[PDB]
């Protein structure tokens, strides 16, 4: 099973949202630090660094202001979560370019 | 490179010629081009050729009030039309463009909003919205952003930026605040994190629309009416 759709599943489950709605992609790359809470980016490991991010979007994920979302850089995994209403981010998975952070990726089941 | 040659094949409105023209003098221009055109040739390039210049047919580079800067184009069949941020007509807007839409209902909840994300009725009246990078393979984000046109598509904005001051630019997130210094003596420049919903900032309290009217009122120019709907 795909990544993203582990993430779906645990998300749709999580919320309670509709298994079988289609989810689309916004794919686009911002620096680490514009994203990620401070305490995940430090000079020489997340800090300055170009992630390419991937955040899926449909109607009743819009309705809930759930934004889940897969981190890359440069194809190394780096984050999985979702951020909701207030901002508040959730984290499934962290990695710093340097070692693994958070991997919480059993959640997803 | 030979202008009428560039003009016909990329439909390009004359209009933008003095702005132009002057790049295709540079070698890194037919390198460019030529590496645009071998992608053309090899993979599936968006958005279609006719739209990577769509931006030059909707205003003159007088009638330019606003300069908003994206970074690549829409990497789905569909999507992109050669505006930064804008859908195609019956595309829902993804989250960064909703996003920019919610911050014009903010700034004016009077304006007129269809729930659509194509922003020509913008383009026409002079809200230049231009990506730093003019291609994309289908499928993968980024995948142009170095054959060139940074530089290309810079030369364009830094002309259009000395034909004369008074300039509004929209500079959202780090990439266009990095790519695109301009005077803030000579123009109005406007900073804020990106729209995507990843940002830390939420950009639905963006004020620039707002601000960048207020703008253009001292200084004699009608101001925009954001409204995504005629």
């Amino acid at each position: 099973m795909t990544l993203e759709l582990q993430l779906k599943h645990y998300i749709t489950n999580l919320f309670n949202l509709p298994k079988d709605e289609k989810w689309e992609c916004e794919s686009i790359e911002e620096i680490a630090d514009d994203i990620l809470p401070d305490q995940y980016v430090r000079l020489g490991a997340l800090s300055n660094k170009i992630l390419q991010t991937y955040t899926y979007y449909s109607d009743t994920l819009h309705e809930s202001n759930i934004y889940p979302f897969i981190l890359y850089y440069q194809k190394q995994l780096i984050a999985i979560g979702y951020i909701d209403e207030n901002h508040d981010m959730d984290f499934l998975y962290l990695h710093n370019t340097i070692m693994p952070l958070l991997d919480q990726r059993y959640l997803l089941t | 490179l030979d202008w009428t040659t560039f003009r016909r094949v990329f439909l390009i409105d004359d209009a933008w010629r003095p702005l132009m023209e002057p790049e295709l003098a540079n070698p890194l221009t037919a390198h460019l081009l030529a590496e645009y055109n071998r992608r053309c040739q090899t993979e599936e390039v968006l958005p279609p050729r006719e739209d990577v210049f769509s931006w030059t047919r909707y205003c003159t580079p007088d009638e330019v009030r606003v300069v908003i800067i994206g970074q690549d184009p829409y990497h789905h069949p569909g999507q992109a039309h050669g505006l930064a941020f804008s859908v195609r007509a019956n595309v829902p807007p993804p989250p960064s463009l909703r996003n920019v839409l919610a911050a014009v209902k903010n700034c004016y909840p009077e304006a007129r909003m269809s729930g659509h994300g194509c922003l020509e009725k913008w383009a026409r009246d002079g809200v230049l919205l231009l990506n730093t990078t003019l291609t994309v393979k289908r499928g993968a984000a980024a995948s142009h952003s170095r054959i060139g046109w940074d530089r290309f598509v810079g030369g364009v904005i830094r002309r259009l930026a000395a034909r004369r001051p008074g300039l509004v630019f929209m500079l959202w997130g780090t990439h266009a605040q990095n790519a695109i210094r301009p005077d803030p003596r000579v123009h109005c420049v406007l900073k804020f994190s990106h729209p995507s919903p990843l940002s830390k900032v939420p950009f639905g309290t963006c004020q620039h629309f707002l601000v960048a009217n207020r703008y253009l009122e001292t200084r004699s120019i009608s101001p925009i009416d954001w409204s995504v709907l005629e």
